[PDB]
């Protein structure tokens, strides 16, 4: 009948005995619907999923929500499946949790749309893309320093309110504009304020019509924190693998991910590790980064916010994630308040395709002339202020001015701002602002004001506003 | 020359002073990581041992 | 031996282990034969462990073990404002028994995604270095982290006192604290009158670690009944380190592997299911809002620690406390660069909106005039006046105790410090200056005072102006 | 019944095994006393505190002295309630160990006398005085610029050779002379010649005529380097209640105490906490502070010395101790090499 | 067989960091940062098959190359130490000057070779 009942409750790990010969499946879904016989009990609608096999027809499993009310000898159904989630074009403009029921007030979804699995095996050796294909994002600083790729892994760093929002958005806009690729996004264990303000601003911005969201905010328990980086994938997988087209997935912080698989490890019982994290915790990260990956048919290409313990850059944590990272892209508050709106730092962003054997030998020597420069201004930056401007040779002035210029034409006018700011905003190709950059380190533009440079797009875009100014 | 010799003696005498509030100032920070590491060695240890007498 | 009705097998350091109970559910409350509560916790396949909230030295093993029936629950009304009771919601005080008819769960989940709303409604906190620069929101969470005697509970004290006519209801809860203290806290409230819209959950270093572990979300199940009923609730937690240290303890003592500083993997999610309740609700589900100020005491300033930086990663802002100028008497300096409130900006009313950038930017422009900046006397260009105007913003915003200022007397001290009226004044007389400065607005420019308490914004400038001579005609520099 | 039995000796950890329905209730007193039957056993004179339920009827039990001759089955006698110690005048002037017998040659106390228990419940919130008052001392020093409030815990900083013993007789002097209220010495964890150096100059300047003294040697197990504080905090405590006078209690050093603890906690076999200490750390500093407290009808200030482990201001046992303490006292080598005299400093002193 | 063998291990960490994982889901009390006992025994077993067979043998060869990861470049970590007491010699790989375009980014003075000089040819040698 593969119907169970339950001899153990503690904290999120729940115990099932079951029939013999009728044992579920590992990572299969558990159901317990029950209602409350008199006053003394409290109506019960709760989803466990499967998680080791103790002996003696006896199944540990982890709680999906919270395990308040559960008494020993309750009945347990088996749902057969691990955990589904539905997938389509019906998740588009759509917030769900863990589970997939829709979050938002929109309604809910008929039974007969399609729902897919949350485990699947990753992908073959022979499927896997066989050279790397870089992804033109349209923005001038990513493309031209820490170029993105496709399948790989990005790490954003930076504070709050230094623009990740904004870049965010951007991406998914000029994405969904340029190359008809959805994105998702999964606010893995944050602030649930954060969750609201950035679905309010996707909505009034417009770009809500061709993306879908799954919440797992700190509040909630660690299953629905572990889950929710697998369901956003699941349903990123789905458009990968049918419309054969290009994906992003925004994670919203992978460090909530393994902190609630250390924390789960520690009820199920197994020994600790270094730092008391779970055991398994390379082939855990593993199994979940392996699948954003390109293939033959589309790739997903992941953007994922990261957080560090207590400031401790050697913290197994990170040092498990960094290993998988292909590119880092930093924001910095002093180019945020001197006013440039990319918001990132164009020193500290680094990528694993800046070669010439990828981006090609022009696009190398153009990205290490332009780092170089801006090596010399910040070096140059000292004596500017303990000798002023004085005792500058010839040189210096000229890569001072230079610098100057390539600093305010690395700042770029995005779609999203059009709306506090009037002007649209462009999308600038590499060939476009690699010729740009070819021509200002050339010269050709150090009689125009530095000015003219601020939130423009292409060269000729300097070009006009210069004589706009005079 | 020689209320620039007196001069150069008060400059020097300005600098060693500087230098050594500075030592001073970098001491106190470095007795401190000191005594976090030495706090964070003794907790791992003793945790680590702990663990490998609770395995058994 | 029907067997729904326990028996006590394990009695130790305030947990115990109890036989039968079959049909008791997790998280029920479990009555002893002494008459003490207790809280089950784990479900074995035979036995079931069981928190004593409570002296556990009358627990002897084979006493009997009762169920209630009941989830854990705390009484909550009308009836307990201005009352004393611990984390069960037992009054302490006396004054006899507490009249509720209400009760709501200590495990509530957190209003959702789309219950919630941004939030744009200040919360005067009476201070002006606070309401100047780091404004406070009413559904914001908002840290308050600093060293030991730094005077963080005498500015909770002043932010309760200052809501006397706010329509706010308060709640304080003091986590370790000591009963004297607590008593004298209770003493001066009801002195100032602050009692006739607070309560205060009490829970002190003698109760066992787990009525310290419970009393926060007892304080904040607490606020929830008023902010879903519609109203506006401002709860105060006086040390969530002590909260984690009593976690901690019981953890340790439960068997349980430890992480990094000894504390167990799920002391962050222990203090985000806390601070997670704090919201601002939307106009759909009553525009109610709880706002919250957790306290965290640090050693030696070491932000870099486990529990103050989990607590950080949550809440929307911080406000620091410097133990450096506390000696000083002054009210312990808020470091500018340490404190930031993300949420804010948005709270603060028009009038104290228009001058808080200058204001910043003086104080910002002090502050890195450092000794350095001070020495010999060549500093002969605008430098000498920014020291100086630097000068009096340190000593404006100096402020006594338990006396908040109202956010109309605020912004006109400090439009008039930001308009170079003070800069001729010397320092020593800037506080006797802004008392006479009080006293002569309160007789004469009642007029600007309504202005600025009904539209929210500035008067004119020529007629502020104006005002302000006149009161300096009227002065005189000792 | 009132008969148990050991039935398990490991160090100073001994378990006892009752009938069932008759086990004593947590930190209870157990007594063994036996005489040797023949010549192959020795007599033991031993006291037992209750620690812990095992079940199956099994006590665990800590032991306040030497366990050697110990043997499994020897019979051991409930007292049914936690340690007493003699309480009112004749305390004063003599020398108790941590099990109130006294120590001295005095003569021991009358078996009629009224004794109370050690573990106590700190007094409720309705008890306590509402506003905070100034004990005068009559130094000037400390009446001036780090003034002692009454119920408060006041912090001794200083080494050896300092004046810290002068200090300490001229406030039990002042205290006595001026308020008419007795002080309590607690020394725990004490060196025995330091002890005695001690005593013998109190009983010459004579102020031993008013106050109370308390021994915990470093010889003693860590129960009783424990419980010594408590039993001290004890004896002042009926002094607070009965006759209603202020009372000074000094405590020759915490940190022995919180070593104690954690020392014990080790025996028991807690896991350890974050520097190794025990778990309880600090429910335990907080059930022996918030005892000295002042109510409506008197009250108890304390002054306490600490010695701060590696000087590490953040160790564990300094930070959970530093949040008690109302007010601090400093003694200056450079004073007491001045001629100065009580030497403290007046710019390292602070007070709330 | 009397050939001449190459064999690269890229990453030996990765493969201690499975085994403590194994070991410890198998329940084996740990050791130093939760490491089984026999971490060492484990890269010595593997590392101590690369040889140069003698004559009598057949002459064969097989020469290793195992890679190991450093955090921030410390050097002094256990699998770090236990891998370098191990081998001949060592190479480290510096990121600073991989940033600055040298690859590769060898670091002449840290790096050292055990067997130098019986593995150049007589014009390289000198």
């Amino acid at each position: 009948m593969t119907r169970g009942r339950v001899i153990q409750v503690m904290g999120p790990v729940v115990d099932v005995k079951f029939e013999n010969g009728h044992l579920p499946a590992i990572y299969n879904a558990l159901k317990i619907q029950h209602k409350a016989r008199n006053e003394n009990e409290v109506d019960i609608d709760l989803t466990l999923e499967v998680a080791l096999h103790l002996g003696d027809d006896t199944v540990r499993t982890i709680a999906m929500a919270s395990t308040d009310g559960l008494i020993r000898g309750m009945e347990v159904i088996d749902t057969g499946a691990p955990i589904s989630v539905p997938v389509g074009e019906v998740t588009l403009g759509r917030v769900f949790n863990v589970l997939g029921e829709p979050i938002d007030l929109e309604g809910d979804i008929p039974a007969d749309a399609r729902r897919d699995p949350i485990h699947r095996p990753a992908p073959k050796f022979e499927e896997l893309a066989t050279e790397v294909e870089i992804l033109e994002t349209g923005i001038k600083v990513v493309d031209l320093l820490a170029p993105y790729i496709k399948g790989g892994k990005i790490g954003l760093f930076g504070g709050a309110g230094v623009g990740k929002t904004v870049l965010i958005q951007e991406l998914i806009h000029n994405i969904a504009q340029e190359h008809g690729g959805i994105s998702v996004f999964a606010g893995v264990g944050e602030r649930t304020r954060e969750g609201n303000d950035l679905y309010h601003e996707m909505k009034d911005s417009g770009v809500i019509s061709k993306t879908a969201m799954v919440f797992g905010q700190m509040n909630e328990p660690p299953g629905a924190r572990m889950r929710v980086a697998l369901t956003g994938l699941t349903m990123a997988e789905y458009f990968r693998d049918e419309q054969g087209q290009d994906v992003l997935l925004f994670i919203d912080n992978i460090f909530r991910f393994t902190q609630a698989g250390s924390e789960v490890s520690a009820l199920l019982g197994r020994m600790p590790s270094a730092v008391g994290y779970q055991p398994t915790l390379a082939t855990e990260m593993g199994q979940l980064q392996e699948r954003i990956t390109s293939t033959a048919k589309g790739s997903i290409t992941s953007i994922q916010a990261i957080y560090v313990p207590a400031d401790d850059y050697t913290d197994p944590a990170p040092a498990t994630t960094f290993s998988h990272l292909d590119a880092t892209t930093n924001l910095e508050r002093k180019l945020a308040e001197m006013g440039i709106y990319p918001a990132v730092d164009p020193l500290a962003s680094t990528s694993r395709a800046l070669a010439p054997e990828i981006v090609g030998e022009e696009h190398y020597q153009v990205a290490r002339k332009v780092q170089q420069t801006l090596q010399r201004y910040k070096e140059l930056q000292d004596i500017i202020a303990i000798l002023g401007m004085d005792e500058l040779s010839d040189e210096d002035k000229l890569v001072v001015h230079r610098a100057r210029r390539i600093q305010f034409f690395l700042s770029q006018n995005f779609h999203v701002a059009e709306q506090f700011t009037g002007q649209p905003g462009s999308y600038v190709p590499v060939k476009e602002t690699v010729r740009g950059f070819k021509e200002i380190l050339e010269g050709k533009y150090d009689h125009l004001p530095e000015d003219a440079f601020r939130l423009v797009g292409r060269i000729e875009e300097v070009v006009e506003k210069a004589k706009a100014m005079g | 020359l020689l209320d620039a010799k007196a001069s150069e003696h008060a400059a020097r005498m300005t600098a060693m002073k500087n230098a050594t509030d500075n030592a001073n100032e970098l001491i106190r920070t470095l007795t401190l990581s000191y005594n976090r590491a030495r706090q964070a060695a003794i907790t791992q240890e003793i945790t680590e041992i702990v663990a490998g007498a609770n395995a058994l | 031996q029907v067997s729904d009705v326990g028996t006590v097998i394990q009695v130790g350091d305030g947990i115990a282990r109890a036989h039968g109970l079959d049909n008791v559910m997790s998280g029920e409350l479990v009555e002893f034969a002494n008459g003490v509560m207790g809280m089950a916790l784990n479900l074995e396949e035979n036995n079931v462990g069981i928190v004593i909230l409570g002296p556990y030295t009358g627990i002897k093993e084979g006493d009997e073990v009762r169920r209630t029936g009941r989830i854990m629950e705390v009484p909550v009304g009308e009836a307990l404002i201005g009352r004393v009771v611990n984390p069960l919601g037992q009054p302490v005080d006396g004054l006899g028994p507490v009249e509720t008819t209400e009760t709501r769960p200590i495990e509530s989940p957190a209003p959702g995604v789309m219950d919630r709303r941004s939030v744009h409604e200040p919360l005067q906190t009476g201070i002006k270095a606070i309401d100047a620069l780091v404004p406070i929101g009413r559904g914001q969470r908002e840290l308050i982290i600093g060293d030991r005697q730094t005077g963080k509970t005498s500015v909770a004290i002043d932010t309760i006192i200052n809501q006397k006519d706010q329509n706010m209801i308060s709640i304080y809860v003091a986590i370790g604290q000591k009963e004297s203290t607590v008593r004298t806290v209770v003493e001066t409230l009801r002195k100032h009158g602050a009692l006739d819209y607070t309560i205060v959950v009490t829970a002190s270093a003698s109760q066992p670690a787990p009525l310290l572990f419970l009393a926060p979300y007892a304080g904040v199940a607490m606020g929830e009944y008023f902010m879903y009923k519609g109203k506006h609730v401002l709860v105060v937690y006086d040390d969530l380190s002590k909260q984690a240290a009593a976690y901690r303890e019981l953890s340790l003592l439960l068997r349980r592997p430890p992480g990094r500083e000894a504390y167990p993997g799920d002391i962050f999610y222990l203090h985000s299911r806390l601070l997670e309740r704090a919201a601002k609700l939307s106009d759909a589900k009553g525009g109610g809002s709880l706002t919250a100020l957790p306290f965290v005491e640090t050693q030696a300033g070491d932000i870099s620690a486990y529990i103050p930086t989990n607590v950080i990663s949550i809440t929307d802002g911080q406000i620091f406390l410097q133990s450096d100028l506390f000696f000083s008497g002054v009210r312990p300096a808020i470091n500018a660069g340490l404190s930031v409130s993300r949420v804010g900006g948005a709270a603060q009313i028009k009038a104290m909106k228009k001058v808080a950038g200058t204001l910043r930017l003086d104080l910002a422009a002090y502050r890195e005039l450092e000794a350095f900046a001070q020495f010999g006397s060549d500093l002969d260009k605008a430098t000498q006046a920014k020291l100086a105007r630097g000068a009096r913003t340190v000593e404006v915003l100096k402020q006594d105790l338990h006396q908040p200022i109202p956010v109309e007397k605020q912004v006109l001290i400090i439009y008039a410090l930001t308009r170079g009226f003070l800069d001729d004044i010397p320092v020593e007389d800037v506080r006797r200056f802004e008392k006479e400065f009080y006293l002569f607005l309160d007789q004469n420019g009642q007029h600007l005072l309504e202005h600025i308490r009904t539209t929210k914004d500035l008067p004119n400038e020529d007629d502020l102006n104006k005002a302000i001579e006149a009161f300096k005609k009227t002065f005189v520099v000792s």
